[PDB]
RNA sequence: UAGCGCCGGCCAACUCCGUGCCAGCAGCCGCGGUAAUACGGAGGGCGCGAGCGUUACCCGGAUUCACUGGGCGUAAAGGGCGUGUAGGCGGCCUGGGGCGUCCCAUGUGAAAGACCACGGCUCAACCGUGGGGGAGCGUGGGAUACGCUCAGGCUAGACG
RNA sequence: CCUGGUCCACCCGUGACGCUGAGGCGCGAAAGCGUGGGGAGCAAACCGGAUUAGAUACCCGGGUAGUCCACGCCCUAAACGAUGCGCGCUAGGUCUCUGGGUCUCCUGGGGGCCGAAGCUAACGCGUUAAGCGCGCCGCCUGGGGAGUACGGCCGCAAGGC
């Protein structure tokens, strides 16, 4: 739970378009691209976790959102590297919102690997026996994160709030906490802890979505050692 | 003239039991008691969702028709209470409360409020000593609501201030049943009253 | 516990090929007469369907209306859209002075005796709407206190 | 050249908060600031300064808000919700002290312009005296 | 002695019969072409009551001439454009005057009326007595922040 | 050749000399008018051919005024951004025309588009405001009757206000 030179990445990140409302976090623009303050940075860092930790030692549900198919798979990871759900694929219109009713695909998911492990499995021709191969399919695809979840959880954890807008905007509807790692071209104001820095370059989503899973842990006390994630950082 | 006729109708209308007729109002055949649905070749259809102005028309008038005074007078003495200072709706009942008519029926000198007019119009009432023969005549606090005694010997007077005897008074007043005298101690406090008449509903239907 | 009180019902015509499709639009006021006071407008097939989805939207947005001897802190107007909705304090025995609109929310409220006028659209759905919004404004010495100390 | 300058100021204001800025000039005027030293007192900015701009005198007005709300639009409440300018060059607007009015049941102020100086309607009523109305915040 | 208006919505009060885009109603929306709570009648109902309706007229609602309190891209509304007279409006600092403005005192502001209280006629209407407020203007004294005027200064407007 | 406006740099000179603007005066597309000139092409009117139920039209062949110049007059318009002028304040992105700079960009004036806050009935507007404000002018006040009647002023007239 620390370090400070982790330029290792971050920083510098999204061409001259930005937000001037994150301009408070910018440092400078060299040869394009706004530069992320770090000192800020890091800054965030303290206040965001010190926010995860209080909420993660006390049971908090914290549900992970990153489609940015760039990072999408450091994502379920260090989801799955604690109980946290997560939503890998793609982000649906009422997760949050409409989440009574999205939960019923939930609770037809696990609903049907039933099924798919009964007597039953032969029965009806292909007609209604291959309508309901693919019924588990996709869910499995979609809901595999989000199966966990089994009421609103505590907060959200973001990766990119500008292109995960619609979750965002779902939290913040509903009081739902908003942590977000987020850069140059987002809202800022919007992401109630902000982890200020590159929301792109796997390296950096790494190392913070990380750490951020290590101090859930080192919270929840049962210590654990690195991450399996550092080998899709390749 | 004062309405005149078809009396437990009204209560009938107004789907509550008003007491425009002292005793009987009381016995198995107030109408109201057994046939409580308003007067008419309709009274007995579902009613339709009243108009919040319906509601107050028919509120004014229950509160109105209970004191048996004209929509002129009765609009008068409102006009009177918000002009006056305190909270109108209060002041509204007081000054109704106030009538000679009334406090003859309060003191139970008199079964019914007309009745009780009637005996105030026929001079059997006196005030302070000198007789007064106006209903609407203005009781202030202090003064000696009774009867004169050229009438106190009069079968009506007599069933009257006896089935008065051992009954209890409102406290704003007092009553000495054997000198068929009482007292208008204080003007009638809202809550003194108990009338089945929500009066900001009035006060509404006359601000419109 | 909640009292609801019905503003209005409108019957709305869509139109297809065949003929016109109707709908129930409803705008309901839910409130316990003792600081809290909501709104609701609810569309459904069916008048009933649409009532009971304005009630259900209704407790779904509640303000808190600052309470004082029956009156409010202050005067606020506020416009929503074309609609102006004018609030003004009043004492006691004055009564609820306002149009059906205003009226039904501001006594679900447990406002008892205020000052009011419709400006503007008398349109009941916005002049609803700016009542909530004028309500919801209401600020308090301690408020103003609050926000000007630090 | 400015029309009315302590309109400029009260609008200079005004626009500053609805975006939130931290702070703001606005040409100096002893008249200015002196509606400023009321401003400040009656809590409805951080306070201000004199600064030098470029070569010429302003005045740093440094602003105030509430706190970050919950939900959507998560914008602080304004403390200054409203500031209007009232007696204006070309309809001038003066009053007696019985003439003062009372701004938002007394949760709000006018600052009005008098001999013994430019006082809130607190202030002008104790002193017992009237004056231009200059504006009205709250 | 009890009467008059109304019962489609606005707007409180509903059924039968007659009539058949007729006869008729009608404040606005509208109602009648064979089931009319809208026509005429009747039973019944609502409202008010020595009255009740109608017509006319004034204010209201009408922030619908908007001072309080409106507007003008497409709803009615920017002048075809410029130059410019009168007029309206006027950046920063200092000082004089004190016209506007503000303050105190005082005069004036008849009676009646209006408001409050008490009182006379059995009540009330009506009347009596007493009380309080009051803009405007005159006079005397005072204040000087803003507006104004005079004087000096400045350079951020403007012009060169 | 003669002449208007205007933008940037330097910060040099004056020292609030400013903004707006009833009336006034000037300008004001097309058509039209007067005198004279001009007249290739085009083309109201008109002369014909065709189409059609008819075709006082649309298509085709001709064709005068006019369209062109001068001088005088007329003064209208969807004379439009259907958006009066000036000033200050309120995210940015991108394209572009023109100037200065330490020129993979900064700064100024102009032309576009998208869009913060905000505005708006909505459509939309959004540092080229329809935002937030101050100053001054002009103008609206349900439709038809009617831009008519009358009167006045202007014009040769047609007509204009
Ligand atoms: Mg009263
Ligand atoms: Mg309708
Ligand atoms: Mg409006
Ligand atoms: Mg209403
Ligand atoms: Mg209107
Ligand atoms: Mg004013
Ligand atoms: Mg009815
Ligand atoms: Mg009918
Ligand atoms: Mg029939
Ligand atoms: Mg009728
Ligand atoms: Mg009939
Ligand atoms: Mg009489
Ligand atoms: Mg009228
Ligand atoms: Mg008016
Ligand atoms: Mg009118
Ligand atoms: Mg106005
Ligand atoms: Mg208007
Ligand atoms: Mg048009
Ligand atoms: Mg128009
Ligand atoms: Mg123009
Ligand atoms: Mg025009
Ligand atoms: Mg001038
Ligand atoms: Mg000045
Ligand atoms: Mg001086
Ligand atoms: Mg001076
Ligand atoms: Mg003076
Ligand atoms: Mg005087
Ligand atoms: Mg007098
Ligand atoms: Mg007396
Ligand atoms: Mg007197
Ligand atoms: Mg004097
Ligand atoms: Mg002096
Ligand atoms: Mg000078
Ligand atoms: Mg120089
Ligand atoms: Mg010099
Ligand atoms: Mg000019
Ligand atoms: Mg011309
Ligand atoms: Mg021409
Ligand atoms: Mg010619
Ligand atoms: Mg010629
Ligand atoms: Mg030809
Ligand atoms: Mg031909
Ligand atoms: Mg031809
Ligand atoms: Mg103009
Ligand atoms: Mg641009
Ligand atoms: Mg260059
Ligand atoms: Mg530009
Ligand atoms: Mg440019
Ligand atoms: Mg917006
Ligand atoms: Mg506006
Ligand atoms: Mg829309
Ligand atoms: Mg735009
Ligand atoms: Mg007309
Ligand atoms: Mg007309
Ligand atoms: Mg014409
Ligand atoms: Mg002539
Ligand atoms: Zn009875």
């Amino acid at each position: 739970v620390k370090e400070l030179l982790e330029a290792g990445v971050h920083f510098g990140h999204e061409r001259k378009r930005w937000n001037p409302k994150f301009a408070r976090y910018i440092y400078a623009e060299r040869n394009g691209i706004h530069i992320i303050d770090l000192q800020k940075t890091m800054e965030e860092l303290e206040r965001t976790f010190r926010f995860i930790e209080d909420l993660a030692m006390r049971g908090g549900t914290i549900l992970f959102v990153g489609t940015k198919k760039q990072a999408q798979d450091i994502v379920r990871m260090e989801a799955e590297r604690a109980g946290m759900p997560y939503v890998n694929q793609r982000w649906l219109g009422g997760m949050l919102t409409n989440f009574k009713t999205i939960s019923q695909r939930v609770h037809r998911l696990e609903e049907l690997e039933a099924l798919f492990a009964s007597p039953e499995i032969e029965e009806r021709p292909k007609k209604e026996q291959v309508r309901l191969k693919h019924e588990l399919e996709r869910l499995q695809k979609y809901l595999s994160g989000f199966r966990l979840l089994k009421r609103l959880p505590d907060a959200i954890f973001v990766v990119d709030p500008t292109k995960e807008a619609i979750a965002v905007r779902e939290a913040r509807k509903l009081f739902i906490p908003v942590i977000a790692l987020a850069d140059t071209d987002s809202d800022p104001d919007l992401v109630d802890y902000i982890i200020p820095g590159n929301d792109d370059a796997i390296r950096s989503i790494q190392l913070i979505l990380s750490r951020a899973v290590d101090l859930i842990i080192q919270a929840r006390g049962g210590v654990v050692e690195p991450s399996p994630s550092y080998a899709l950082v390749q | 003239g004062r309405y005149i006729g078809p009396v437990c109708r009204l209560c009938r209308r107004e789907g509550v039991k008003l007491y425009l007729k002292g005793e009987r109002c009381y016995s198995p055949k107030c109408a109201m008691e057994r046939r409580p649905y308003p007067p008419g070749q309709h009274g007995q259809k579902r009613a339709r969702r009243p108009s919040d102005y319906a509601v107050r028309l028919r509120e004014k008038q229950k509160l109105r028709r209970i004191y048996g005074i004209s929509e002129r007078q009765f609009r008068n003495l409102f006009e009177e209470a918000s002009k006056k200072k305190g909270v109108t709706g209060s002041v509204f009942l007081g000054l109704l409360e106030s009538r000679l008519d009334n406090v003859v029926y309060r003191l139970g000198f008199a079964v019914s409020r007309r009745q009780a007019r009637q005996l105030v119009r026929h001079g059997h009432i006196t005030v302070n000593g000198r007789r007064v023969d106006l209903p609407s005549y203005r009781v202030r606090p202090g003064d000696e609501i009774a009867v004169a005694e050229k009438s106190r010997n009069l079968e009506l007077i007599r069933q009257n201030l006896e089935a008065m005897k051992g009954r209890k008074v409102g406290p704003w007043l007092s009553l000495d049943v054997e000198g068929m005298k009482g007292k208008f101690l204080r003007l009638p406090d809202r809550e003194d009253l108990a009338l089945p008449v929500n009066e900001q509903l009035v006060i509404e239907f006359y601000s419109r | 516990d909640f009292e609801e009180k019905m503003i209005l019902i409108r019957r709305t015509a869509r139109m297809q090929a065949g003929g016109r499709r109707f709908r129930f639009g409803a705008l309901v006021v839910v409130g316990d007469r003792q600081g809290r006071v909501g709104l609701g407008f609810g569309k459904a097939p069916e008048v009933p369907l649409a009532v009971q989805k304005a009630g259900y939207y209704a407790r779904r947005n509640m303000v808190e209306v600052p309470l004082q001897n029956g009156t409010i802190p202050h005067e606020i107007e506020v416009e929503f859209g074309a609609s102006k909705i004018v609030l003004k304090p009043a004492a006691p025995g004055t009564g609820v002075i306002a149009g059906a609109v205003p009226r039904a929310i501001l006594e679900l409220a447990g406002v008892t005796d205020i000052l009011t006028k419709e400006l503007g659209s008398r349109n009941p759905i916005n002049i609803a709407y700016a009542t909530m919004e004028a309500l919801r404004q209401l600020r308090t010495k301690a408020d103003v206190e609050r926000l000007r100390k630090g | 050249m400015l029309t009315d300058p302590i309109a400029d100021m009260l609008t200079r204001i005004r626009n500053a908060t609805r975006v939130y800025k931290e702070s703001t000039d606005v040409p100096a005027s002893r008249f200015k600031e002196e509606i400023l030293r009321i401003l400040a007192r009656e809590g409805f900015i951080k306070g201000y300064e004199r600064v030098d701009v470029d070569g010429k005198p302003y005045l740093r007005v440094y602003l105030k808000y509430g706190p970050r709300r919950q939900g959507p639009d998560p914008r602080p409440e304004q403390v200054i919700h409203h500031i209007r300018r009232i007696s204006k060059p070309g309809r001038r607007v003066y009053v007696g002290v019985k003439e003062i009015p009372r701004v938002r049941r007394g949760l709000g102020i006018a600052i009005l312009s008098t001999s013994k100086g430019v006082l809130t309607d607190r202030e002008a009523r104790k002193l017992g005296v009237g004056g231009e109305l200059i504006c009205e915040v709250w």
